[PDB]
C-alpha cells in the first residue's frame, strides 16, 4: 500500500511554520492534504508553494531546475532556478578589446587540513 | 605553488591573474589570501594580424596591432599602451598575399633619420 | 556566471564550431555531438516520477524501479537538469571562441578567432606567422579532426 | 585550465601541445575535446651549440 517518497520543504521553524510538501512519484491523489498552490514540477508535485514566472538564484533546492524561497505577507514560492545574466560578446573578425586600467584583487580561500584526532 | 611562488594555472589561486598568496592560519585550516590582476575599463580598437609595409608581412613582436580610428599602434595584450609600429616593435614575414586581413600601414625605422646626419 | 549568447553569423577564420554549438532546432539546446553522447549512455529510468499506479499489479514484480521503490530505496532528481548543463556547456563555449581566455580571468573581452589562435601558437612555442601561412590548412585539420 | 586558458602542463590536456579545449556534457560527466599541436614530418639536421 505504501509508496512514493515525501519531502517536506521549510523555512526555519525561527521564521515560520509554513511548509510546502514535494509529493515525488505523484503526477498532480496519493497527498497528505491538497489546497490551493498545487505545483507540478519533474520532481514530483508540490503543494503549499505559490509557483512565480521570475527567476532567482537558488535558495532551497528541490531539484530537476527548481528552487523554493520564503519572499514576500509572507509565503513560500517557487521558481526555476536562475543560471546568471545572460550576456553576449560583440564578436567580429577585426575587433578587439584591450583593458586601459585594472584592480587589485585579493580574495579568500579556505581550506581544512587536519580533523579531531581521537581513540576509542 | 602560490605562496613560494607565482602560478600559471587557470584559476588555481583567486580568478584573475595571480600575482601572490599569503598563507593564514585558521582552527583546524588554513586561509589563503590570493592577490591577483583583474583587468578593468576595456575599450575597443580595430586591430588586424600582419601589416603591410613593403610588400612584406609585419607581425608584432609582442602585442597585437591597434588601430583608434585612423592611426595604427602596437600594444601589449593585457593593459592598453600603444605605441609607434617600427622594426624594433615587430618582425618581418614573407609577402603580403598569404595573409587574411593584412592592413597597409607604414612601419618606422629608428635608423632612418638618424644616420644620414 | 555569464551565460555568453552564441555570435549571430559565425565568421571563425575557417573554423567550424557547428557540431559542438548548441543546436536550436532541437528541443533541447544541444550540440550534434551533445546527442551523440546521450544517445550512448543508457539510463536505468528517465523522469524521475514513476506513479503508483504504474506499478500497480505484477509490474511491480516485473519491473526493477518498482521493485525498488516499493522496498522503500528512491533514486532523487538532480538539482541541475541536462538543458541547464547544456546552457553552461553554450556559455563555456560561447566565452573561448570569442574572447579566448580572457572571460576566465574577468570581462570578456573579443578577439577575432585566428588573432587568438596566434596566441595560442606563440603559447607552445611556434611565432605566430606560422598560424597566418598555413590558417587555411590549419582549419581544415581542426574541421576534419571535430569530423 | 584548458577551457578557461592554456595549459603548459605536459600531457594534461591531451597528448601534444595543448591549443584549447572544448566542454561538452554528457550523462553525469563531462567530455572534453583537446585541441593539441602535434609535429610531423622530421628531418635531420647537423646542429651545433
Ligand atoms: C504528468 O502527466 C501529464 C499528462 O497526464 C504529462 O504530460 C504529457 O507528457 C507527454 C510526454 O511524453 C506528452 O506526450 C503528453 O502530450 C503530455 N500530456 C499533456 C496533457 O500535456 C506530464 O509529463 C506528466 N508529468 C511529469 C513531470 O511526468
Ligand atoms: C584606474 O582606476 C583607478 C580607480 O581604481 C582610477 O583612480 C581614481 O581616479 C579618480 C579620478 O580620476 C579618483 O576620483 C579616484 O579616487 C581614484 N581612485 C583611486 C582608488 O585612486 C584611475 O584614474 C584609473 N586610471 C585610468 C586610466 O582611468
Ligand atoms: C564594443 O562594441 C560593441 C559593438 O558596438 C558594443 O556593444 C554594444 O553596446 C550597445 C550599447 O551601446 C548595445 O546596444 C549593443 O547591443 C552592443 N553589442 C552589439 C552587438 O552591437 C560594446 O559596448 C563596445 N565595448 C566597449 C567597451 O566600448
Ligand atoms: C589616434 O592617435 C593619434 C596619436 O595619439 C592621434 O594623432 C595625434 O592627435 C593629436 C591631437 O590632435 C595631435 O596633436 C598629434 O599631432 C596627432 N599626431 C599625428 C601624427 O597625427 C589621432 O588624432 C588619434 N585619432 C583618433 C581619431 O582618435
Ligand atoms: C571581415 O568580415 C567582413 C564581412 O563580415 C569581410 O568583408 C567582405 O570583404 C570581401 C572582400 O573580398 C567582400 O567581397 C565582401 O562583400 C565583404 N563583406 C561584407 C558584407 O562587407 C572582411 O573582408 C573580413 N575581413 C577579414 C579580416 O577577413
Ligand atoms: C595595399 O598596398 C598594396 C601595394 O602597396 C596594394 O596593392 C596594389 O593594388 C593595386 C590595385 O588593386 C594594384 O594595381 C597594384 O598592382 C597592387 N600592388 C601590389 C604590388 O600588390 C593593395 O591594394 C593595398 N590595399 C589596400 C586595400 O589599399
Ligand atoms: C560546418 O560543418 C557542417 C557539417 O559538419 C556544414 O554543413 C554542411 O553543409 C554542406 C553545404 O553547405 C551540406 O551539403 C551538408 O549536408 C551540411 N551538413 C550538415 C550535416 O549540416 C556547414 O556548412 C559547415 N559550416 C560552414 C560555415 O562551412
Ligand atoms: C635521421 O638519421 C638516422 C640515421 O641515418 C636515420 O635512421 C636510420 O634510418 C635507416 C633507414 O633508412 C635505418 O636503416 C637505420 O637503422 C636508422 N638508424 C641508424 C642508427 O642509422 C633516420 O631515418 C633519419 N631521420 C630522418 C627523418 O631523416
Ligand atoms: C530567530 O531566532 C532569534 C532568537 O531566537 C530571534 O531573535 C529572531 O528574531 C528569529 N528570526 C526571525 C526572523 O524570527
Ligand atoms: C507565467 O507566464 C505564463 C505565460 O508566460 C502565464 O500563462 C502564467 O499565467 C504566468 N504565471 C503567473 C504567476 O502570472
Amino acid at each position: 500500500c505504501s509508496f512514493g517518497g515525501v519531502s517536506v520543504i521549510t523555512p526555519g521553524t525561527n521564521t515560520s511554520n509554513q511548509v510546502a510538501v514535494l509529493y515525488q512519484d505523484v503526477n498532480c491523489w496519493r497527498v497528505y492534504s491538497t489546497g490551493s498552490n498545487v505545483f507540478q514540477t519533474r520532481a514530483g508535485c508540490l503543494i503549499g508553494a505559490e509557483h512565480v514566472n521570475n527567476s532567482y538564484e537558488c535558495d532551497i533546492p528541490i531539484g530537476a531546475g527548481i528552487c523554493a524561497s520564503y519572499q514576500t505577507s509572507q509565503s513560500i514560492i517557487a521558481y526555476t532556478m536562475s543560471l546568471g545574466a545572460e550576456n553576449s560578446v560583440a564578436y567580429s573578425n577585426n575587433s578587439i578589446a584591450i583593458p586601459t586600467n585594472f584592480t587589485i584583487s585579493v580574495t579568500t580561500e579556505i581550506l581544512p587540513v587536519s580533523m579531531t584526532k581521537t581513540s576509542v | 605553488e602560490c605562496v613560494l611562488g607565482q602560478s600559471k594555472r587557470v584559476d588555481f589561486c583567486g580568478k584573475g591573474y595571480h600575482l601572490m598568496s599569503f598563507p593564514q592560519s585558521a582552527p583546524h585550516g588554513v586561509v589563503f589570501l590570493h592577490v591577483t590582476y583583474v583587468p578593468a575599463q576595456e575599450k575597443n580598437f580595430t586591430t588586424a594580424p600582419a601589416i603591410c609595409h613593403d610588400g612584406k608581412a609585419h607581425f608584432p613582436r609582442e602585442g597585437v596591432f591597434v588601430s583608434n580610428g585612423t592611426h595604427w599602434f602596437v600594444t601589449q595584450r593585457n593593459f592598453y599602451e600603444p605605441q609607434i609600429i617600427t622594426t624594433d616593435n615587430t618582425f618581418v614575414s614573407g609577402n603580403c598575399d598569404v595573409v587574411i586581413g593584412i592592413v597597409n600601414n607604414t612601419v618606422y625605422d629608428p635608423l632612418q633619420p638618424e644616420l644620414d646626419s | 556566471k555569464q551565460i555568453y549568447k552564441t555570435p549571430p553569423i559565425k565568421d571563425f577564420g575557417g573554423f567550424n564550431f557547428s557540431q559542438i554549438l548548441p543546436d536550436p532546432s532541437k528541443p533541447s539546446k544541444r550540440s550534434f555531438i551533445e546527442d551523440l553522447l546521450f544517445n550512448k549512455v543508457t539510463l536505468a529510468d528517465a523522469g524521475f516520477i514513476k506513479q503508483y499506479g504504474d506499478c500497480l499489479g505484477d509490474i511491480a514484480a516485473r519491473d526493477l524501479i518498482c521493485a525498488q521503490k516499493f522496498n522503500g530505496l528512491t533514486v532523487l532528481p538532480p538539482l541541475l537538469t541536462d538543458e541547464m548543463i547544456a546552457q553552461y556547456t553554450s556559455a563555456l563555449l560561447a566565452g573561448t571562441i570569442t574572447s579566448g581566455w580572457t572571460f576566465g580571468a574577468g570581462a570578456a573581452l573579443q578577439i577575432p578567432f585566428a588573432m587568438q589562435m596566434a596566441y595560442r601558437f606563440n603559447g607552445i612555442g611556434v611565432t605566430q606567422n606560422v598560424l597566418y601561412e598555413n590558417q587555411k590548412l590549419i582549419a581544415n585539420q581542426f574541421n576534419s579532426a571535430i569530423g
